[PDB]
């Protein structure tokens, strides 16, 4: 049951990214900008068993 | 509690768990780092078979999980920290297709368990009314 | 007497399971709070423990019974039973260790086994009135 | 002072009506319109208020039969 | 006859339920449920 | 005599016995070479009708203490992880098995009842 | 089948409503510019909390003291409209859409949970009277 | 109180009541038994 | 006696009626010039429960016998002459059908309780 | 209307009112004139959050175009 | 005739419930549950 909020975070997580990319997106012809790039980190849980 | 609930209890319990290293799996596919910086090793359950003095048959149990030491699909990036020489990243090799299958089929045999469990009760409800 | 030292065990068991119940249902009431810790009790020691004892419920106390209008009020009462941590499996970030299949799976055991207890007492006092009619 | 339980007996069926007349006068503010009362609070009380009421019937039925047999003995 | 407990020097409870409450844009809230004594004359 | 009720009665229990392998068998659906067991209710019921060991047993304070053929379902379509339960064939097999313990409550139900109504 | 699981149980639904207004209300007023003073609008949560604090020993779950979400507040830069400061910034709520969705998601299979589960405990209790006879 | 302890009470007493009456009701019919006889 | 049945029989038959106006009102959404109705549904309520004579009863054959539309105020003017707004209307009958089964519960377990004093 | 079926349905109207402005905008988008004889001004919608009294939160309320 | 035990001092109390329970947004709470033995004189 709790898998969904697992599920939810990426979620939640890919639009960030998107965002970025966006940001990262929109700022062409801007002069001398430097892109953001971007990148997930797995973070595991560490927890009583299993 | 009674033997055949602990059966089918043990089978959602095992169940979930394998949805739930489904879910990571399918979630953290693409995710370069780990926390103190490593490839995310891709996880699988492992399924056993639970009562192990007694009748050999009965529930199962899905302890130890372990990862799968396939080797771990590389891209080059070498600009990238986490690239060795030869700027190698380590991009966790989690396929997509078998994770999604393993997601449909854990939900399928949850549901069987589940409804095994409703069968049953109603079995032994039903039992309590015995003569009377 | 010797009326309720013969259902006294049934009795006391149908009790336990009838508070083992609220325990678990306060494990699934408290399904999505943060780090709620499930608490279970263990039933045939407690139950040793209940016949060998008494009840002996700890904490409680009532107000006094002086004359009528005095607002009868009561202290927070729980049962003596030490609750137990139900070992968790599937860390979940919030310290949250309520499993829905476990809780579940021991809701409907525990419904069906008090449904038992109630046949088994309804048979005694069945048996009793019969013989004397 | 004293018990009278015919007195406690009164005070069971006073204690049942007050708490059905309270679920019927939930029920009632809350069709009407009134704010605040939610609907998750009106069903748990009135089946709160039905159990009670089964409690009075289940009492009465005993108390009914305990009588119909202290009535039975020979004098 | 009675006694006039309006006062609340000269008045008897038996019982008093005091609840107050409150929180700091305020609202507060005071509840009082008092049962008094009261002395009485009766002449025939 | 009150042993004339033991027919079904033993009978009820077996089945209730054969649903947990069965259960088994669709709890380890997925387990990699399980071989889904199962047993053959007429022989087994003969068998039991037909028919642990006494440990020391003088008087009480010395902790008394007790000590089915099981067999292979022949699979079809093989699976490359040993697993040989066709959940199919089980849950057809678990339906029939369930609505066989429900006849046999019923007939233990109405014997019961029967004796009942002779004795009032 | 306590009379104090129905209190537990209640509670519960309680909660598990007013959590779900909460998200219902968090998700109308995504893109709600302003307040009725002027403000942009701040995402709220609720706070779980165990009831009955002191003593007693599990049960029930309290949803005191709603609070405002830390979320950065994003923001978008129409300097055309109105409410947007010195480098034109309207404030913008800062909703996290698909967190709000999985919420009222979760919130709904919790509340049913419950809903259930005083539905056993009066079947349970109503069984409970028919004890003896 | 618990309501398993109320039923579980209600029959306790019940039958205890029925098994009273039920020895009177012996003894009482003993009596006269004995008061019916010739002598 | 046995008129405690009353309210939540006024009450239903309210939600019925109200259920029929919006029906109404749903089917009408696209005509000219409809100007969507309703009923104030607290105020019928409490008009009803607060508020019928027996006619003559000589010799027989003698024949016994006997027998507010709010505007809501609309939004988005059309100049295709309609003022029905779908989602207001959606949502009101959706809650009319929820409140309505409310009603029909509370009166189902009234009679429940009602019977089972009898036995 | 209880209390949910009143916020999504205000939600669902104030979206409504306001996907009207859109298309009300986007349709006169090169229109000379009004009927006075006056540009198009063009519209937005302001989404205030509803329930001023009490709790201050719950549904949106998007008066004044 | 009774006494006045409004003083803890010479109260003389049967029993006592206590809970103390804090939190440093300090969030404090306190209860007491008290019953009293009471002296007293009866003239006839």
């Amino acid at each position: 049951d709790h898998a969904i909020y697992t599920a939810m975070g990426a979620a939640s997580q890919t639009l960030n990214q998107q965002a970025v990319t966006a940001s990262n997106l929109a700022n062409a012809s801007t002069p001398g900008f430097r892109a953001q790039l971007n990148a997930l980190r797995a973070v595991p849980v560490d927890g009583l068993s299993l | 509690l009674l033997n055949i609930f602990d059966i089918a209890g043990s089978a959602l319990a095992a169940q979930s768990k394998r949805l739930n290293v489904a879910a990571s799996n399918l979630a953290n596919a693409d995710s370069v780092t780990g926390p103190d910086g490593q490839p995310y090793r891709a996880k699988q359950v492992v399924f056993q078979v639970d009562a192990a003095p007694g009748q050999a048959t009965g529930g199962v149990k899905v302890a130890s999980v372990i990862e799968s030491q396939a080797p771990e699909k590389l891209v080059y990036e070498p600009g990238n920290p986490l690239a060795d020489a030869n700027g190698y990243v380590k991009m966790p090799n989690v396929d997509v297709v078998g994770e999604m299958v393993n997601t449909m089929s854990a939900s399928r045999s949850y549901q069987a368990n589940i409804e095994v469990l409703n069968t049953v009760k109603s079995m032994m409800l039903k039992t309590l009314t015995l003569g009377q | 007497d010797r009326l309720d030292a013969a259902l006294r065990f049934q009795q006391e068991a149908l009790n336990l399971r009838a508070q083992r119940q609220e325990i678990l249902a306060a494990n699934i009431a408290n399904a999505d709070t943060p780090g709620y810790q499930a608490r279970d009790i263990d039933f045939a020691s407690e139950l040793k423990k209940v016949m060998v004892r008494g009840r002996e419920e700890t904490g409680g106390v009532a107000l006094t019974l002086t004359s009528s209008h005095h607002i009868p009020a009561q202290a927070v009462s729980s049962p003596a039973v030490d609750l137990l941590y139900r070992v968790p499996d599937q860390p979940s970030l919030d310290g949250n260790t309520v499993d829905m299949d476990r809780e579940r799976t021991q809701f409907a055991d525990n419904s069906l086994k008090y449904q038992m207890g109630l046949t088994v007492l309804g048979s005694q006092l069945k048996g009793m009135m019969n013989v004397l009619q | 002072s004293t018990v009278s339980f015919a007195g406690q007996l009164h005070a069971a069926l006073d204690r049942i009506s007050d708490r059905q007349a309270a679920a019927r006068v939930q029920a009632e503010k809350f069709t009407l319109g009134e704010p605040g009362i939610a609907l998750n609070d009106v069903m748990a009380d009135m089946q709160k208020a039905s159990v009670s009421m089964q409690m009075g019937i289940q009492v009465r039925n005993k108390l009914v039969a305990a009588y119909q047999e202290v009535m039975s003995m020979q004098v | 006859h009675y006694s006039p407990n309006g006062d609340a020097s000269k008045a008897t409870l038996r019982s008093r339920q005091l609840n107050i409450s409150e929180q700091v844009p305020r609202s507060t809230q005071r509840n009082e449920t008092s049962n008094y004594e009261v002395d009485r004359t009766i002449r025939h």
